[PDB]
Order: C-alpha cells, then structure tokens, then sequence
RNA sequence: AAACUUUCAACAACGGAUCUCUUGGUUCUGGCAUCGAUGAAGAACGCAGCGAAAUGCGAUAAGUAAUGUGAAUUGCAGAAUUCCGU
RNA sequence: GAGACCGAUAGCGCACAAGUAGAGUGAUCGAAAGAUGAAAAGCACUUUGAAAAGAGGGUUAAAUAGCACGUGAAAUUGUUGA
RNA sequence: CUAGUAACGGCGAGUGAAGCGGCAACAGCUCAAAUUUGAAAGCUGGCUUCGGCCCGCGUUGUAAUUUGGAGAGGAUGCUUUGGGCGAGGCUCCUUCUGAGUUCCCUGGAACGGGACGCCACAGAGGGUGAGAGCCCCGUAUAGUUGGAAGCCAAGCCUGUGUA
C-alpha cells in the first residue's frame, strides 16, 4: 500500500517511472470497484494516493537537480531555477557592487585609516 | 487657541522612560564597537555670539584648520583619533586660537595612541 | 537617645554601638507623607481610554 | 513624642482600631485595659501603662511598661 | 519572581497556549512522577507518559488502583489505565480519565529513546549538584 | 437587469450597458477605493481573504531568505 | 349559594436580571523591516466515509519532500501502518 | 511584554457561523447569539402513545444541573388556602 | 525655552514665527568647468577548455588627477601601504538542571483545616476533581548539547611595480 520514500531515492529513472506507472494502473482500477463497498478500499485509496505523491516527488527532485547539474557553468539559468526571495530583493545592488568604492575613497582609507585610541583619566 | 482640530493632533510622552532606556542602549551599543575610544569626538571652545550671551562659553563644532597646525596634530588625522574638524569657522582673535591649541595640547597629553597593524 | 546597640548574627548583642543619625530626629508630618504619597502612587499609572 | 503618636493612632490610621456604627469605638490590643480607642487607655500612646491579664494556668499577672 | 522578558505572567496568554498546545508540547504536560525506587535509580524525578507504562493512582476517588495505561489521550488531557473504568447507563464500560498528574509510574516502558531521556536527566541532575558542591 | 456578474470581484455590481463594475471598476485597472468609505475598505482589504502566498513571507524573512538543504539529508 | 374581581402566602410557569467566570476587546510600551510579471492583494472551482454560516491544501489537493522529537489519531467507523525503529 | 481599563445591553460592529446571516438595481447598510457536570457517567430497561410529550426506573455529591441545561430577580400567569 | 514675543490684522474675529540659549545625535563628500595626448589608459555584451578571445559603446569624451576656507605643476625630504586564508569570539534558536503527593479530619474530589518537614539567584504564571513553591509544565541562575547566517578577529601564507 505505502511506500517508503528511503526506498524511493536510491532507484534511477526508468525503474521510479516504471513503479509510478504501476501504482497509477493500481490506483484506477480501485475507483472502478471502490464504488460498491468502500471500506478498506478507501483505506487503500488513500495510501495509494500519498505513495503516488512520494514518488512523483523524487523524479522532480532527480529531474531538477540533474538540470542544476548542466547549467553549473552557464550563467543564464532558467526561472524555474532561480532563487525566490522576494521582489524587492532581487533588483537590489549586488554585494560586490555595493561595496565597491572610488579609487580616491581608497587611496584615502588606505593611508588615513580610522585608529584605534583611549583618552586617560 | 484651540479653533482647528487640535484633537487631532495632540501627542503625549508615554515613551520617554523607553527612549531613555534606548538612548542609553544606543551609548552603549555604540561603545561596544567603539571599545577603548570615547563616544563623542574632542570639540573646541568658542564664545557665544549675541551681546546678551558674550560672557558665556560653549562647545563649538571642530576645530579651525591654524588651530590643529598651532597644535602640530596634522588635519587629514585628527577625523581619525577623535578630534572635530570644521572648515567654515575662522579665528579672528588671538584669544579664540590660544584657548583651542591648549585644548589641543592638553587632549594629545591625555591620548594614548595605538600603531595601525 | 544618642546610641543604636548593633546586633550580631546569633541575636545577641555584638558590643559595638552607632550613633543615631540626625534624620531620627527629625519631624514626623502625616500631613506630608499623605499628600506625598498620594501623587507618588500615581506615577506608575499606565494609560487607558476606549 | 506622646501626643504625636496619638496624633497618627486617632486621625489616620491603628492597626488595633475596630469601629463601629453603635457610637464607641474598639482597641483590639491584647494589653489594653479597657478595649476602647481613648487617650487615656491606648497601650501605644502612653509611654507608661499598665494592664493585667490572665495565663492559661490561670495566673493572672500585671503587665508594666515604662518609658 | 519572572526576569527575562520573553516569559509572561499573562493569566490569558497562558491558558490560551495550554487549552491550544501542540500535541507535541502537549506531551511534555502530559508528564508523571517516577516512583521512590525508580527516582533512587536512573536518578530522574519526571517523563512524559506513554503507552506502555505501568501506574499507580494516588489521587482521586479511584486511589491506590494500579494498571497498565491503556490510551494517552492528549486532546483531553487524559490517560487511560486498565480496569480503571465505570459502567454507562447501557452497561458497556468506559475508560475514566485520569490526569498524568495523579499518577505515579512504576515500571516504564523502555526503547532506545526513554534511555536517552533518561540519560540527559541525570547528566543535568549530576552536572548542577556538582557544580553546587564544589 | 440592471446589474451583471464582475469577473474580478465577483460581485453583482457589473453594469450591463456600461460594463463598469460598481464595486472595483473592473475594466480599470486599479481597484476602485474611497476614503471616506473606512468600512468599505477593510471589506475588501488584505487579510478577509486567502492570503495564499503573503502568509509565507514572514517565515522565510526569518530564516533570511534562504536556500539550499540541511547538511546530511538524503 | 355559584361564579367574577381584588389582596396576601405556598407551589408551579414565563423571562433572563443579579453574583461569579473569560482562548475577547481596549490602551500603552519595546525589538525588527519582509508583497507583486519568478504573477501579489482579492474572486471562484475543487480535494475528507458521515462535515460548515470553519480551517488547511491544489489533479502530488485536510496534503508530498527534508530536519527534529519520540509513540500516536480520536465524535464514530476504519489502517497486518508503525514500537531497541530512517 | 504590560494595565488603579471593560466584563457579554459592557469592551472593536464581531469573546460564538462576523463583515457572517439578512436588505438594496447599486454605491452601500449590517445584526442577534458566551456559562450542564469534576468526568457524558448526555437517562439503559419497562409502560403510555404520533410528541421538541408523560409515568416508572437509572447516572450523579446534586437531575427543582437532562444538550429548553451555573445562579435564576421583577413585570406577567396558573393551581391550592384565607 | 524664546513666546502668545516680533509681525500682519472688517486692528473685530484673531492669526502668529525666527535668531540667540540648554539639550539629543553628529560625518562628510561627488561632479561640470583643464590636453592622458609620450600612446581610451575606461566600459556593456557574446563565446569560453574559466585562461582569455571577439563584437560593440565611446573622442560631440569613458578612466586617473581636482572641487574655491580649495587645488594644479615643479622641486626638495621625510612619513604611509597591497591581497588571501583563518582558530576563536559575539547575536539568535535549541537539550538538561530544587524541593512532601508523610499522618489525621471534612469532602464526590484536597489544591481546605491541623501536625511534622524540605527547596528557594526559583513564593512570576498556568494546569491538576476546591486557595498547590515541594503532582505537572514552567519560573531564577550560571553553565551545558547541537545548529543557522551575518560581523569581528589571534595568527599564518604571499607581496614589487623605478606603483
Ligand atoms: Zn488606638
Ligand atoms: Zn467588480
């Protein structure tokens, strides 16, 4: 009925394809003699549903991570892939563009830097 | 005097026990950073402005540029070891200009200097 | 009176003795600590309204 | 200080004091000789007093204050 | 008295978040004393009940009745202990709820996790009367 | 009828002849909105309805908007 | 003489005051700064055996993955589903 | 996190199905409604009979606490007695 | 605070500042105006073996130098540096940390009364069958287990160009 999703992740792609056909199969056949005498039927329509999310759950997350794979070197990564955040926080200046500085700022802060000092009593 | 909507806009200070507390937390937390120098920068000694206030003698903004030379403290420095630095004031009289090197003089006494690396 | 007797952990009276201090001597006004703590009490008052 | 004492006890405030709406009013001291809030038997307002009570044995002793 | 600031002396805010716990917090309420020979043991005064544990009432009318708990009722606050029940006016009988508070437990029901509770107990217990002593 | 079904609010306060919503003026862009209706306001303010995607906002600003996996999951 | 009406008392009604309670409101203070074309706020249609004038979710539909806890859920049916255990 | 605040005709319109039910062509207008008991142990079984109802009997510390449910005022009403 | 002052006013209604002074907080800078002219030294994209190759922008001006209580250029002599790792620490979440269910009475039920104890840097609060510090969660205090992201940072590798 169940299937643990330990089992899920250490199978390739034609066998979780192959096992999401089966419990697809499994999963119509049910609602067909599930309308006379639903009992334990619903019972296992339930567990069939939650074992379908499982697997459909796993070729995403194969599917997604082999795409992140691929494009590791190109810059241009599509928009499924990218990073949510917000709105707002992705049309912020950069980390490196904001704190780049003028060449006379740092030829100022190179030589008269801000010391470090005490005033006695 | 209460013709327009003064209802509207009246405020009260229930918070000045709490922005006491965070005025207070701002020092500290500004001395946290800044932990072995003083909070506030050095300031000169100037005279008030008015006849009615010409006795009196206030704290001014910074320090005019004869004054950090008279006192050998170089300008491009004294923003960096906590001395104010203003370049609209100038000093006029001689009494303005000595008061504020023995200023001066007297802090780089008292001043206890740390080398950069 | 002009000494305070100074009492030791055990109760018992150690043998040192203090001076009373002038502030013992001085007026005792209900008339002002009423109108006193009438107003002091007030100020740990925290707003209400509807 | 007596007649301040009798001052603060009468005026604002006894511990000792019960009142009552029948006209006379109560001194709830256990060294009182009469329990009424008069000057003249207030074992707090008078320096020197004097009262007697009586001992669960049954000895009945007589209490002295002095100043 | 209460010091840090996060905590709150509501009367309000503490009966909404008891009446309005998480099961998994409602757990930790749902908490009984060890006996004297399990206290002098595994050095622990106090855990959570579960399903398993052997148990002694000593409060209520139904006093010094022992048994096996039966349910851990968290939605009510209520345990359920075996032949501690009352009959219906139809004659089934039906579990009568007992608080974990009016309960001792006296043989626990042990896996993996119930010693690694009772390990860091008595780690804590140990480390502070250490730390005291000297 | 005077008044029709409105796509956006879903209201029946979509004139037929001017096809003009009544309640949001739909074919407007913005949302229609009066300040001297309060209580017309927070009948159609954020917050009376699902707030399917801005109830996730703040869980997230508490992490720090952050990616990636806990180390050591499968 | 009955009945009818009036007053009072006991008992019984009607109604929800009074006392008590409070997962609600009101007001103040403090820490912090986060919606949307990567499709928001809002509007529908659906997903649970019996369900709404609720809540959660989206054809993976009262939810899936991952981490932590460590033995439930519970109004009734119903689960060889899980107890030294991914 | 708090309070010399209010305590169900109060306090936000809403302590609860509350911008809900309902009204208007529409803009808009917009309520009433909390409390059994420690625990449902929420009255088995017998017997009237067509019912949101009785008489027995039972649970409970209590049923003159029976999902019309803490206390149960007055207006108003019935029966009995003077 | 100035101050219901000055000022303006069917000089009626009235309206109505600011400077000085005591405080809170403090921080200063970027261009255009110049010829780099002994060398567009600058920048966007694309392809990328990630190392460095092309296109384009741009002389109708992109770098460096300068911004008027300044500055430039010579001369002279002293004084200053630049990158990369990085133990560890701070903030915040988490795990654990005191003591009666001793005897009697009322009670449906002790959480009430009486007797004898105990803890307390914890007698705030809530639950538990009635007023519970010691039945349960918590609460006080320092520690302690694990983790997240920012910031700082002891030290340790290198530096260089007539910059
Ligand atoms: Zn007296
Ligand atoms: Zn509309």
């Amino acid at each position: 009925g169940k299937v643990k999703a330990g089992q899920l992740w250490s199978k390739n792609k034609e066998e979780l394809t192959k096992i999401l056909g089966e419990l697809k199969t499994e999963l119509s056949q049910l609602r067909i003699q599930k309308i006379s005498s639903s009992g334990a039927k619903l019972n296992k329509i339930h567990d069939l549903r939650k074992s379908i999310a499982r697997v459909l759950t796993v070729i995403n997350a194969k599917q997604r991570a082999q795409l992140r794979l691929f494009y590791k070197n190109k810059k241009y990564l599509p928009l499924d892939l990218r990073p949510k955040l917000t709105r707002a926080l992705r049309r912020r200046l950069s980390k490196e563009d904001a704190s780049r500085v003028l060449e006379k700022t740092k030829k100022r802060l190179t030589h008269f830097p801000q010391r470090k000092y005490a005033v006695k009593a | 005097h209460f013709r327009k909507h003064w209802q509207r806009r009246v405020r009260c200070h229930f918070d000045q026990p709490g922005k006491k507390v965070t005025r207070r937390l701002a020092r500290r937390a500004k001395a946290a950073a800044l932990a072995p120098r003083p909070v506030d920068k050095l300031r000169p000694i100037v005279r008030c402005p008015t006849v009615k206030y010409n006795r009196r003698t206030r704290l001014g903004r910074g320090f005019t540029l004869e004054e950090l030379k008279a006192a050998g403290i170089p300008r491009l420095l004294a923003p960096t070891i906590g001395i104010a630095v203003d370049h609209r004031r100038k000093n006029l009289s001689e009494e303005s200009l000595a008061a504020n090197v023995q200023r001066l003089k007297d802090y780089k006494a008292r001043l206890i200097l740390f080398p950069r690396k | 009176r002009p000494t305070v007797t100074v009492f030791g952990a055990d109760g018992k009276p150690t043998g040192a003795t203090e001076v009373l201090p002038k502030v013992f001597s001085a007026p005792i006004r209900p008339d002002i600590v009423k109108h006193v703590h009438t107003g002091m009490a007030k100020n740990k008052r925290q707003p209400y309204a509807v | 200080s007596d007649e301040i004492v009798w001052q603060i006890i009468n005026q604002q405030f006894c511990a000792f004091k019960l009142k009552t709406t029948k006209g006379q009013n109560f001194c709830r001291n256990e060294y009182s000789v009469s329990g009424l809030c008069n000057r003249q038997s207030c074992p707090l307002a008078n320096s020197r007093y004097a009262t007697v009570r009586q001992s669960p044995k049954g000895t009945i002793y007589l209490y002295i204050k002095t100043i | 008295m209460k010091v840090r600031p996060t905590v709150s002396s509501s009367r309000r805010k503490a009966r909404k978040a008891h009446f309005s716990a998480p099961s998994s917090v409602r757990r930790v309420i749902m908490s009984a004393p060890l006996s004297k020979e399990l206290r002098e043991k595994y050095n622990v005064r106090s855990i959570p009940i579960r399903k398993g544990d052997e148990v002694q009432i000593v409060r209520g009318a139904h006093k010094d009745k022992e048994g096996k708990v039966t349910s851990v009722y968290r939605l009510k606050y209520v345990i359920h202990v075996e032949r501690v029940t009352r009959e219906k006016a139809t004659g089934q009988t039906v579990p009568i709820g007992i608080h974990p508070s009016n309960v001792v437990i006296t043989k626990l029901h042990l896996d993996k996790d119930r010693e690694n509770i009772l390990a860091r107990i008595k780690a804590g217990r140990e480390q502070v009367a250490k730390a005291k002593g000297k | 009828k005077t008044h029709g079904l409105c796509r956006r609010c879903g209201r029946r306060s979509l004139h037929n002849q001017k096809k003009v919503c009544a309640s949001c003026g739909y074919p407007a862009a913005k949302t229609r909105k009066y300040n001297w209706s309060e209580k017309a306001k927070r009948r159609k303010v954020t917050g009376t309805g699902r707030m399917r995607y801005l109830s996730t906002v703040p869980r997230r600003f508490k992490n720090g908007f952050r990616t990636g996996v806990p180390k050591g999951a499968r």
